């Protein structure tokens, strides 16, 4: 629905309409793609890039990109103007996935690949993807929590104590059994997640490009090859969070996260208890601030040897630093990428830069 | 670098900000690739000169006009598109005031050339076919001056004012400058405190729930403040005095320590839309009538309610406090320093209001109630003798949710020991 | 602990009584009248049209509210119209006290003459001129409830009963003054002598049925079961007894109130208030003469201060002040 039309720009010589629309074969009117594409392509001046074209006029965000080799290339996906609030949280895979696909067969020498329908099928599974994923009463959870704090709080416990690591530090979580989705909603809705934890979680499930669930009705398997995740997009903050029963998850730990899902299991009521989830993550987000100020007035300098001295002095004044502050550091981390700026960037990320 | 103003309407333009050679050789591209797919358009495709990410927005009848950002990303960007909806805004209605003078002008100068054409057709009228070409000049003056009208009235349907559109623009810039990574940031946290101090309530079961715990709680200057609290004799127990509740004045004979006392007020909590009303800061007055008949923050000149002298300072209970005090203490002992400390103070502020919320739903919902209450607070939220402030804060938060803000004081029993030497 | 703090005028104040504990109205120099509540601490209501000494209140038995200034009349108001109804001008000086008596129709204005009033009628059925002194207290027998009230001129005390009995026994051993004579638990009658011979009475024959370490006192009332009954001497407390007649204070003693549940409280001129019982808490913040206590059944102590505000406490055991704040600035 709200992938109205892709394209491939041709520059070769002057432009060329290459268009591949959804549902559709091909190479809301049918010469308006060709118009808006060579609109995005005339634009093309001689020097992987990335453009943006909110066309307020037809209705039309035409997210074109610029490819290079022998000619320029491109790849456009034209989008109705009323999904501006909607395209917005989802343009940062759509355009990783489209320099994915893009990058394979951009060389100097020959890169050509028989790229005449591969790109039209590789697009095809982005479609599909935007096209699905457009369109929890925790009064009992945590009285069933409290109750039997042997299964559902210790699993509660195992989940955010996983999401709140290096591992899963963005919504790390695909699938575990079943098709209940409310643990994963329960998640997303909560601490430990994310669009302001509102459109993280959503539909296009089976190991997607990003999100914050893919509860899928797994009933007989994971539907997943383990192998293939495991070369797609492991260098990355997620992970498999089994909550079949009890499984914790990691990336081929107690933390102080610990008292909150104790004081709300042991806190009554939950009729009106969001309230106190709101004051946690505003406490929460107050502390990375601070965490990042702490930094940003040290790392300014531009000086390498005084970040390791600010991190380590930063212990003291942190509590539990170590297996509590891996929460902290994760959302330091993620802050900005959401000599000094280099510097700082490789003090927050140590060990997730291992995916050459 | 780059300037943040892209002052380019012309490409063919307007100094905003510049400070790169690349900043006026990448800007005129933008301008032109703005102007090539042409109406109210904003399209930020891309950029050069290392990394120069802008954004632009925007013979003939009409002017082709733009304005551009440049700042070396999507929070960002819906953050200043807010803006510039506005700055286009004015800028269009500058232009429609703009086209109806030159309307206007047109209509005189269309009624001159038809005046002339008259009189030049009486004085023909004395004597073939004659002034054809004024005749023809008059009736395009006509034309143009009806396509005007019509479109100006077309604008209408769908100086000054240019000054105050750039002063807007410029003043609007500097938020998004200030905040470039802590826009969406700042926003969520706004967004999370009003959601959060909101909280409206439900029905009558609640009003009466309130009710009864009010009935049974009844029958029973970052830099300074930063500067201050590190060189400090004893000021754990001042710091302890100031939050559990006890009024904590300040006695000096210069107004240097007077004034220095504002800059500690970030750790008091308030109990109203205001913070404190009676605060005459280095001036002799009768405090010991305010000290009980006013707020909880006042100052007075040399020449439950702690003194803090330029020599000494009482405490309310400087015998054991809790771990409060040295946690908020030891920010100030170590390399923090510097727009941290305030932020630290809010975070544990907040922390301990949702600690005294929490301690006020449990203590409400589970001589047997008052063992309960200090058994809950021995296990969560106090250590030694944390136990007061928490109350305290409960107390107040109570009653600021049943829209009863203070004259009801609270005295509490201890040994003062004002020695704190 | 502390409970609430209120601020009722802005110049001095006498003391504040009513028959109910969530009502209680002031009385000072200004003439005014107003009331507040309890457990919420706001002016309910307000009354004015005064501006002499105001110190003629006690208690009707609807509830209303009446007093008597120093221009020789007394206004009557009420507690839900604040409306004038009646007005009495007929006096010829000031109104020392005001007192009522129970299960009868009548009011009586006692000072610089003794008078018979009725609260529905308002009737004059007999005066005699005399007694020009202005009377200390008024009290009655449980016998017939004859009216009790002396001047100052020495020890005496003569029954004067204008309501039915015809005028006789009507006013007029040591030298002192009296302040104030009450009621007791034995039903009869008690005064109060600072030279240095307490001396009580009885209501059979008040033959004085009958000591050292004695200045000036100002009221007597410490007696809830007949066992225990001294005054307030301008030193301490001097416990005494009338079975067996048996046995940390700066200034003098204002009023001395019984709490219940064998409580004993006093004031002073110093803000010694101070909570004790039978056999021997205390508090700390004020340094002006505060004036009587009131004790209600529903919340804590209304107390009546002498530095033009009042303060709401409360009953605090097992025991930073404004006098050390003074006294360090």
């Amino acid at each position: 629905s709200p992938l109205l039309a892709a394209t491939f720009a041709y520059w070769d010589n002057i432009l060329g309409p290459r268009v591949r629309h959804i549902w559709a074969p091909k190479t809301l009117s049918d010469g308006e793609i060709t118009f808006l594409a060579n609109h995005t392509l005339n634009g093309e001046i001689l020097r992987i890039d990335v453009k943006f074209f909110v066309l307020s006029e037809k209705g039309v965000i035409i997210v074109s990109l610029i490819f290079d080799d022998r000619s320029t290339y491109g790849l456009s996906i034209i989008l109705p103007q009323t999904e501006l609030s909607f395209y917005l949280p989802l343009h940062r895979v759509c355009v990783d996935r489209l320099t994915h696909i893009i990058r394979k067969g951009r060389i100097w020498m020959h890169k050509e690949r028989q790229e005449n329908v591969q790109k039209i099928i590789l697009e095809g599974t982005e479609r599909m993807e935007d096209q699905g994923q457009s369109i929890p009463e925790e009064i009992d959870i945590a009285d069933t929590v409290l109750n039997d704090d042997d299964i559902g709080d210790s699993c509660h416990e195992g989940f955010l104590l996983n999401a709140i690591s290096s591992h899963l530090q963005t919504c790390g979580c695909s699938v575990v059994v079943g098709s209940s989705a409310e643990k994963v909603n329960k998640i997303v809705r909560t601490l430990c997640l994310f669009c302001s934890r509102l459109c993280e979680a959503e539909s296009s499930f089976k190991y997607e490009s990003g999100l914050f669930v893919q509860g899928l009705l797994k009933d007989s398997t994971g539907s997943f090859v383990l192998p293939f995740r495991q070369v797609m997009y492991a260098p990355y903050p997620t992970t498999h969070i089994d909550v079949d029963v009890n499984t914790v998850k990691q990336m081929p730990d107690t933390l102080v996260k610990a008292f909150l899902d104790q004081v709300f299991q042991l806190k009554p009521g939950l009729s009106l208890r969001s309230t106190f989830l709101a004051q946690f993550l505003l406490v929460l987000h107050r502390k990375a601030l601070t965490l990042i100020k702490y930094i940003e007035d040290d790392t300014q300098k531009g000086k390498k040897p005084f970040k390791s001295l600010r991190n380590l002095k930063i212990d003291l004044d942190l509590t539990a630093e170590g297996d509590l502050n891996i929460i902290m550091a994760l959302a330091e981390k993620i802050k900005p990428g959401l000599f000094g700026r280099p510097f700082y960037t490789s003090v927050q990320e140590r060990d997730v830069l291992m995916t050459f | 670098s780059r300037d943040f103003i892209l002052i380019s309407e012309f490409s063919e333009t307007i100094p905003n900000d510049t400070k790169v050679f690349g900043t006026f050789d990448l800007n005129y591209f933008s301008l032109r690739i703005m102007s090539v797919d042409y109406e109210d358009s904003k399209v930020v495709l891309g950029d050069s000169k290392e990394g120069a990410f802008a954004y632009v927005h925007h013979r003939g009848f009409v002017r082709p006009f733009c304005m551009a950002y440049i700042s070396a990303i999507m929070q960002q960007f819906q953050e200043l598109s807010a803006e510039f909806s506005r700055a286009s805004e004015c800028l269009k209605t500058g232009n429609r005031k703009a086209f109806a003078g030159e309307l206007e002008k047109k209509l005189k100068d269309l009624d001159y050339t038809r005046t002339v054409l008259h009189t030049e057709t009486e004085i023909q009228k004395k004597a073939g076919f004659y002034s054809s070409q004024a005749i023809e000049k008059a009736n395009e003056l006509a034309s143009v001056e009806k396509s005007i009208i019509e479109h100006q009235d077309l604008l209408k349907q769908i100086k000054t004012l240019e000054e105050l559109c750039d002063t807007e623009y410029f003043t609007q810039t500097l938020a998004q400058l200030s905040h470039i990574e802590h826009m969406f940031r700042g926003d969520l946290c706004y967004l999370l405190t009003s959601q959060i101090d909101r909280a409206k309530q439900q029905h009558i079961t609640n009003f009466l729930f309130e009710d009864f715990v009010e009935v049974d709680d009844r029958m029973v200057a970052g830099q300074n403040a930063l500067k201050f609290i590190r060189q400090y004799p004893f000021a754990h127990p001042a710091i302890y005095s100031l939050l559990s509740g006890r009024t904590l004045v300040v006695l000096g004979e210069d107004e240097a320590i007077v004034r220095k006392l504002v800059t500690a007020l970030a750790i008091f909590v308030p109990s109203y839309g205001c913070y404190a009303k009676p605060v005459k800061h280095w001036a002799s007055s009768p405090l010991h009538i305010m000290d009980f008949q006013k707020w909880k923050l006042i100052g007075l000149q040399r020449v439950y309610t702690s003194i803090l002298d330029l020599d000494n300072k009482t405490l309310r209970c400087p015998l054991y406090r809790g771990t409060l005090v040295p946690r908020l203490a030891d920010h100030r002992t170590q390399i923090k320093r510097g727009s941290t400390y305030y932020l630290h103070v809010q975070s544990m502020l907040t922390q301990l209001c949702s600690k005294a919320f929490l301690y006020t739903f449990c203590h409400h919902l589970h001589l047997v109630a008052s063992r309960q209450m200090s058994f809950l607070k021995l296990t969560l939220g106090l250590v030694n003798e944390d136990v007061r402030v928490v109350q305290y804060l409960a107390e107040l938060l109570k009653l600021h949710y049943m829209q009863e803000s203070p004259p009801m004081l609270r005295f509490d029993y201890v040994p003062s020991f004002l020695y704190k030497i | 602990t502390e409970l609430l703090v209120l601020k009722a005028h802005h110049d001095i104040v006498r003391f504040l009584v009513q028959l109910d504990d969530y009502r209680f109205a002031s009385a000072g120099d200004d003439g005014i009248v107003v009331v507040w509540n309890a457990q919420t601490g706001e002016k309910l209501l307000e009354l004015n049209g005064h501006t002499q000494k105001i110190t003629a209140i006690i208690t009707f038995p609807n509830q209303l509210i009446l007093t008597a200034s120093a221009d020789r009349t007394v206004i009557v108001w009420d507690g839900d119209t604040t409306r004038q109804v009646q007005r009495i001008s007929c006096f010829q000086s000031t109104v020392k006290c005001l007192t009522v008596l129970q299960r009868l129709d009548v009011w009586l204005s006692g000072g610089n003459d003794l008078c018979v009033w009725n609260r529905k009628l308002d009737l004059l059925c007999k005066t005699s001129h005399l007694s020009d002194t202005g009377i200390s207290a008024l009290v009655e027998i449980p016998k017939n409830c004859v009216v009790a009230a002396v001047g100052k001129e020495l020890i005496i005390f003569r029954l004067v009963a204008p309501t039915e009995g015809s005028l006789e026994w009507d006013i007029l051993d040591h030298q002192d003054n009296i302040l104030s004579l009450i009621n007791v638990n034995d039903l009869s009658f008690v005064t109060g002598s600072h030279v240095g011979e307490l001396i009580i009475w009885d209501a059979l024959d008040w033959t004085m049925q009958a000591l050292c370490q004695k200045n000036d006192i100002s009221i007597h009332h410490f007696t809830c079961d007949e066992e225990n009954v001294f005054a307030a001497v301008g030193r301490g407390l001097y416990v005494y007894s009338l079975q067996m007649k048996r046995v940390a204070h700066d200034s003098n003693v204002l009023h001395v109130a019984r709490l219940p549940n064998r409580q004993l409280i006093s004031c002073s001129e110093d803000g010694s208030v101070r909570i004790w019982e039978l056999r021997e808490g205390d508090l700390i913040g004020h340094s002006s003469s505060v004036e009587m206590f009131l004790y209600f059944e529903d919340h804590g102590l209304v107390t009546c201060s002498a530095d033009h505000l009042i303060i709401l406490w409360k009953n605090g055991e097992r025991e930073l002040r404004l006098f050390q704040k003074l006294e360090e600035n």
